[PDB]
């Protein structure tokens, strides 16, 4: 039952995409929709989704068939903020940002060695701006990304 | 804390190789004595006279009383303590001498030595007994009443038996006798003249150096932190105000301790703190009635809403009683109406609390009626003495707000369920939060998950699996049938705080019934003063919503103990529609973050639903689609930023490559602000999204090769035609 915020944002991103302009969108299309909404589903996975209902041209969906293609994966996934609290945890300064420092110091809290070489190195691999640090926003990532 | 700033690095060594050579020669700890008053040394080059950037009229020369025994001749001098607060040394050297006489190096120690002095063991805590009858060493202990190197004259008074019969008197007079000793003992040549022409005093500051000065640099250290923290009026100073039930409390500082975490509560009302200890069972969530505080009724939940606070709101007072009829009709069997029994206590307190006045008697029927007063006007109450039971009707020359006017009732209360018997309803404990140790929740997973996400490969998975795991078991909150919504430790923890409490003396059920208020999304609410049972029974209670938010910033958060905050605190609270504010950090550095590339559709989407006109419109204008295809740009670029697969390459690169797509997308940006009539509502949001990209890239820059600034390294980019050789431009515009 998406709230209405969960619609405008979903065809106000539905149609941002939509070059022809009409109501539908193709196959590469819908990859597309979704990415930028933050997800980003795999390269088949893509299919059954649409795949599922093709009474259109055989490989495009409305909207009324996105709009009620979203909870296969949606009013279950209430995760975004379980997240979002793990990591003002992590953040264990105020700084927003969080930091090899950190990281290994909280690893340990919750009783686990982490060696100074492999922090300064998950740090690394998490951090995609090279700041040294990472902030919600690839925290994020690292996270749900699957 | 840097205590010595050193000046002028004019002079090559010597100048150095002397400042050291004096500083080695000082205590480790004197030092610490005093880079802990907050002094600091300052060694300078030739500044010596008022020429020093601190030497300026402040609190100069008032009394004359100087240099060992005397002298003043300012222009003359090298050494100098700004006396007044936060001990100032400030000092210099020319050309290369110091030994030889160093009748010129023990001012530097005595002029030293009147800093820690009067504020040493001769002072701070008193003159302490142990230098009380140090000071007697005048004439009286050993047959050395030898002191002509203190005492010349302020103390040739030999014929004055020194105790607390004078010293209060001169205690600067015992100080330079503090710094001239300070100065021997320390000093780099006559330490023995304080050896032999002193009897104790050398054993003194030899105790000094044998651990004096670690004293006061502990109490001070303590102090350091005791000082200047934040109020809070621990112990039952507060206790007191917190409304909770003593024998509880004490019966929660237990727990605390137990487990290791915090325990927030809101405010207990007063007029409930001892029906609870009384046994009167509390109010759960089944109830939404309002409490009341004045009458017999006071801290009980009149069935009848126009005998609680909200006395005359025809409204809230109407759709009030409407609220405890359904919390019967839907809860039946649990929550229910019983006449209101005041019984012995109770009375004597809603006596000198003000709540009532026993006075009058009389006759109705057969039984005894004692009659209840209280200026409320338009009720009047009275008790039985069988059964202490409670009556009230509408004065006989009134009415009821809402349009009643009754006779003599019986006050029914509302009452919950508790082993099959309707017992009285009253305040119950809210828990604002409960604060787990960290450490604690590790006990909580269990092992076999835990194991099987320890023993892995990818390191970056490592910490995916970790923190899942730690949201898992930890953070999580699904909702509840009973209990409101709330963590899966939090209810354990929450049977564990009312087993507690009745294993003590309570028969009224549980008292703590639903949630941490930190969940209390729906109708969150803001408390100024908050009661905090700290790990360790310390009781406390904040003042501010912020003393309260500062002292979870200090001592929980960043201390290793697991806090989450109001989900609803920032927004809008849909329930109430109230604006609680608590500083987010995330929020805290968003000023300086490219967003993404959903957070920007996103921010359109809320535009478009409010001017109901959006980014683009859905025409022919082939100048719309221009701005349409214009977003889908900018809605790469951000995207395009936060890639996942940028770990392939090397920090210096990331940001680079970075900085890059994100100037990419400052500009397709600053394209749009430029083009059509893009409403004024956009116009802002953009204009907002450029400060971000910029502070954002300022950033990535400031982390490398620095001096370039973004509005400049702007300019120098051809975004004509070609993208191409753009970037090679770029690469050394940063060299
Ligand atoms: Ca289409
Ligand atoms: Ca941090
Ligand atoms: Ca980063
Ligand atoms: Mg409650």
């Amino acid at each position: 039952a998406a709230t209405e915020e969960q619609i405008a944002e979903f065809k106000e991103a539905f149609s941002l995409f939509d070059k022809d302009g009409d109501g539908t969108i193709t196959t590469k299309e819908l990859g597309t929709v979704m990415r930028s909404l933050g997800q980003n589903p795999t390269e088949a996975e893509l299919q059954d989704m649409i795949n599922e209902v093709d009474a259109d041209g055989n490989g495009t969906i409305d909207f009324p068939e996105f709009l009620t293609m979203m909870a296969r994966k949606m009013k279950d996934t209430d995760s975004e903020e379980e997240i979002r609290e793990a990591f003002r945890v992590f953040d264990k300064d105020g700084n927003g940002y969080i930091s090899a420092a950190e990281l290994r110091h909280v690893m340990t809290n919750l009783g686990e060695k982490l060696t100074d070489e492999e922090v300064d190195e998950m740090i690394r691999e998490a951090d995609i701006d090279g700041d040294g640090q990472v902030n919600y926003e690839e925290f994020v990532q690292m996270m749900t990304a699957k | 804390n840097n205590l010595v700033k050193t000046e002028f690095t004019n002079e090559t060594l010597d100048k150095i190789q002397q400042t050291q050579d004096l500083l080695k020669k000082i205590p480790k700890d004197v030092l610490e004595i005093y880079s802990e008053l907050g002094g600091e040394i300052y060694f300078t080059d030739i500044d010596l006279v008022e020429h020093k950037e601190l030497q300026d009229l402040s609190e100069e020369e008032k009394n004359s009383m100087n240099s060992r025994g005397e002298k003043v001749p300012f222009a003359s001098r090298f050494v100098f303590e700004k006396k007044r607060e936060t001990p100032k040394l400030i000092i210099n050297i020319k050309d290369y001498a110091i030994n030889s006489e160093q009748s010129k190096e023990v001012y530097y120690e005595i002029g030293k030595g009147i800093s820690l002095d009067i504020i040493s063991k001769d002072k701070s805590l008193d003159p302490e007994f142990l230098n009380l009858i140090k000071s007697l060493s005048d004439d009286s202990d050993s047959s050395d009443l030898l002191f002509s190197q203190k005492f010349k004259e302020k103390l040739e008074l030999n014929n004055k038996s020194i105790d607390i019969n004078f010293i209060k008197e001169n205690l600067t007079e015992f100080q330079h006798a503090f710094s001239l000793a300070f100065s021997y003992y320390f000093a780099p040549d006559h330490r023995t003249v304080l050896e032999l022409y002193a009897p104790d005093m050398f054993e003194y500051m030899n105790k000094l150096e044998k651990g004096g000065f670690e004293k006061i640099s502990e109490s001070l250290k303590k102090e350091g932190v005791e000082k200047d923290r934040i109020d809070v009026l621990k112990g039952e100073k507060a206790l007191k105000a917190s409304g909770l039930v003593p024998e509880h409390a004490d019966a929660f500082k237990k727990i605390a301790r137990e487990l290791n975490t915090y325990i927030l509560f809101r405010p207990v009302n007063k007029l409930a703190t001892n029906l609870i200890k009384s046994g009167v069972a509390t109010k759960g969530l089944n109830v939404h009635g309002k409490s009341s505080d004045w009458g017999p009724v006071a801290g009980y939940i009149p069935f009848d809403q126009d005998l609680s606070k909200k006395h005359g709101q025809q409204l809230a007072v109407e759709k009030g009683n409407l609220e405890n009829k359904k919390s019967i009709t839907e809860h039946e069997g649990e929550i229910g109406k019983i006449p209101l029994k005041l019984d012995h206590l109770r009375i004597e307190e809603l006596k000198e609390n003000g709540i009532i006045l026993k006075g009058k008697k009389e006759i109705d029927n057969g039984k005894k009626y004692y009659l209840l007063e209280s200026n409320n006007q338009v009720y009047e109450f009275r008790i039985s003495d069988e059964n202490n039971e409670v009556q009230y009707k509408t004065k006989e020359g009134k009415i009821t707000v809402l349009g009643e006017k009754f006779n003599w009732r019986n006050i029914e209360v509302m009452a919950k369920n508790v082993e099959g018997v309707l017992k009285p309803l009253t305040a119950d404990y809210d828990l604002f939060a409960l604060a787990p140790s960290l450490t604690e929740i590790k006990k909580q997973i269990p092992q076999k998950e835990w194991d099987k996400v320890v023993n892995t490969p990818n390191s970056l998975e490592k910490q995916k699996g970790v923190t899942n795991l730690l949201i898992k078991y930890g953070i999580e909150r699904k909702p509840d049938s009973t209990k409101g919504t709330l963590s899966n430790w939090q209810k354990q923890m929450l049977d564990r705080l009312n087993e507690a409490v009745k294993y003590t003396g309570y028969t009224g059920g549980d008292v703590v019934n639903h949630g941490t208020e930190q969940d209390n999304e729906e109708f969150p609410e803001k408390d100024n003063e908050i009661f905090i049972i700290n790990p360790e029974g310390e009781f406390i209670l904040t003042k501010n919503w912020e003393m309260t938010g500062r002292f979870i910033e200090k001592n929980i958060t960043g201390k290793d103990y697991l806090y989450y905050f109001n989900r609803s605190y920032n927004k809008i609270a849909p329930g109430n529609k109230a604006y609680i504010e608590w500083t987010d950090p995330i929020t805290k550095a968003k000023i300086n973050t490219i967003p993404t590339s959903a957070e920007f559709i996103k921010n359109l989407s809320s535009i478009r639903r409010s001017s109901n006109v959006g980014v683009y419109k859905d025409s022919g204008d082939k100048d719309e689609f221009a701005k349409k295809e214009s977003v889908k740009k900018i809605a790469g670029y951000l995207s395009d930023y936060y890639n996942s697969a940028n770990h392939i390459f090397s920090q210096e690169k990331k940001r680079k490559i970075s900085i890059f797509r994100g100037i990419q997308a400052y500009n397709e940006i600053e394209n749009v602000l430029k083009s059509k009539q893009i409403a004024p509502e956009y116009k802002n949001y953009f204009q907002y999204l450029k400060e971000r990209i910029t502070n954002q890239v300022q950033l990535l820059l400031t982390h490398q090769k620095s001096n370039i600034e973004f509005k400049l390294l702007y300019k120098q980019l051809n975004f004509t035609e070609n993208e191409t050789d753009n970037f090679e431009v770029f690469q050394k515009i940063i060299d």
